């Protein structure tokens, strides 16, 4: 856990509160992603960091990457993660809709990693091809915890500005302060979709694009499919009505690969606007989809 | 495998039914019980000399203006805080100082001076929101609160978040549960 423990290489990607770098174990000669936050005396401490932090011990499992040592030197945190060759942004960008049963097994393991959190009472909140990691034997693991957050804990205060605009639910960008697990299982739909096709599924540039872009996929919020809707701040009753679009229509452009019903089944179990209609991570590992992995 | 200070603590606890007083108080207690089991021991440290560069960020030369319950009331009256917080900051302390040997017993793990609780309170409170809330008072705020530099501020919620992110620190219910089972634990050999 000494400073001089790692060698940094090059530079692997940027965020707001971190920068990642390549690593060298000097000792073992094995590589590491060196994530190092900056740490200003006077504005304190990113959150982000700290809950990382916080799971590193405990959120072990094969789809989530593991953090291995803090190391604090001047004006600066090193968190040292296991390396991972890609991202599944870059690996896209590397091509842009993946062959389906790349797409299947790339979904299998985003579920398996989210269903371990999900038993942990821990949300991720910023699902996102760019957050899941993976390395050459196509191992897919979550990656960036920054925002994430248990859930079933008395709270004062909430941020319905979670999740990367497009892969946040409807009922958040409506002003919902009361999600659970169903926030990620919106993300793992828009994450399948964009998989499939290529492309964002929702590609909003604002909170109201957003909105108007779901619903003209998956049609306007039906009251009686969705009494709660009401209870919402930012929802709108007198909006027109708006039928839900064919998905697989939508879809199938965009891929030479035949969209079958038990896909486009499986993607609508994910991407219900009601957040309680969603499957659960167990429910989906369970669809008839994943069939052959038995 | 859980964190050891866990051990006995059910699976399905419930979040406890407790107070913003009765969290202030626990916390305080657990404190005060801490200072005094470090009297009586001496303990193995810290596995790192790292661990114990961070940790003599705590130690404040001259006495506090306030005493450890005011200054409590103090961030109280201007934060506002939930009992959440201070549950977890009081675990924050737990796991700190506390671990359990290979028979479930309780065992001390680094001596606490009173010299070092009035920093430790401000980290354990600050680290504590930070891990809890999306939304978090300044950092510029805080400071005034407590009555530190915000550089100091600073140095002190990596001090406490280096010295203890070798334990198992996810917030979850048993941990809320804990600071009061373990406050329990210590009152009763004391």
């Amino acid at each position: 856990s000494s400073s001089s423990q790692f060698k940094q290489l090059e530079k692997l990607g940027n965020g707001t509160y971190a920068t990642v770098y390549k690593g060298l174990n000097k000792t073992t000669g094995v590589y590491v992603a060196l994530k190092e936050v900056k740490l200003d005396s006077e504005e304190g401490t990113p959150s982000t960091a700290i809950r990382e932090i916080s799971l590193m011990k405990e959120l072990k499992h094969e789809n989530i990457v593991r953090l291995y040592d803090v190391i604090h030197t001047e004006n600066k945190l090193t968190l040292v993660f296991e390396f991972m060759d890609n991202d599944l942004k870059k690996y896209m960008d590397s091509r842009r809709g993946l062959e389906l049963n790349l797409v299947k097994y790339f979904q299998w393991q985003l579920l398996q990693g989210l269903a371990f959190c999900h038993e942990n009472k821990i949300l991720h909140r910023d699902l996102k091809p760019q957050n899941l990691l993976i390395n050459k034997r196509g191992q897919l693991k979550l990656g960036d915890f920054g925002l994430a957050r248990a859930f079933g804990i008395p709270v004062n205060t909430f941020s319905s500005e979670v999740v990367t605009l497009w892969y946040r639910a409807p009922d958040v960008l409506m002003g919902s302060r009361t999600y659970s697990t169903s926030i990620d299982i919106w993300s793992c739909g828009c994450i399948l979709a964009e998989m499939i096709t290529g492309k964002p599924l929702f590609p909003g540039t604002n909170d109201e694009e957003q909105l108007k872009l779901i619903f003209d996929i998956m049609g306007t919020p039906n009251e009686s499919l969705w009494p709660s809707v009401t209870k919402l701040p930012k929802y709108n009753p007198n909006i027109q009505q708006r039928p839900p679009r064919d998905l697989r229509q939508v879809l199938q452009p965009h891929t030479k690969e035949p969209l079958d019903g038990n896909l486009m089944d499986f993607l609508h179990g994910l991407l219900q606007l009601n957040p309680d209609m969603r499957l659960s991570a167990k429910q989906a590992l369970h669809h008839p989809w994943f069939a052959e992995y038995y | 495998s859980e964190n050891p200070l866990l051990h006995g603590i059910p699976v399905d606890v419930e979040v406890p039914h407790i107070s913003v007083d009765e969290a202030l108080a626990n916390f305080k207690e657990t404190i005060e019980l801490l200072l005094k089991l470090s009297g009586n021991r001496k303990c193995t440290g810290f596995n790192t000399r790292v661990e114990k560069k961070e940790y003599s960020n705590f130690y404040m030369k001259s006495k506090p203006t306030l005493s450890s319950a005011d200054f409590l009331k103090r961030i109280q009256d201007k934060c506002e805080y939930q009992p959440t917080v201070y549950l977890v900051a009081t675990f924050l302390i737990d796991t700190l100082f506390l671990t359990r040997d290979g028979n479930n017993i309780l065992q001390l793990k680094l001596n606490l001076q009173e010299k070092e609780v009035h920093r430790m309170i401000i980290a354990a409170v600050r680290l504590s929101t930070k891990l809890l809330e999306d939304f978090v008072h300044s950092h510029e705020y805080f400071s005034k609160v407590c009555g530190i530099s915000k550089r100091l501020l600073t140095k002190l919620e990596v001090s406490l978040l280096i010295c203890v992110c070798n334990t198992k620190l996810m917030v979850s219910n048993r941990k809320l549960a804990a600071s009061k089972l373990l406050l329990n634990e210590l009152r009763s050999f004391c």
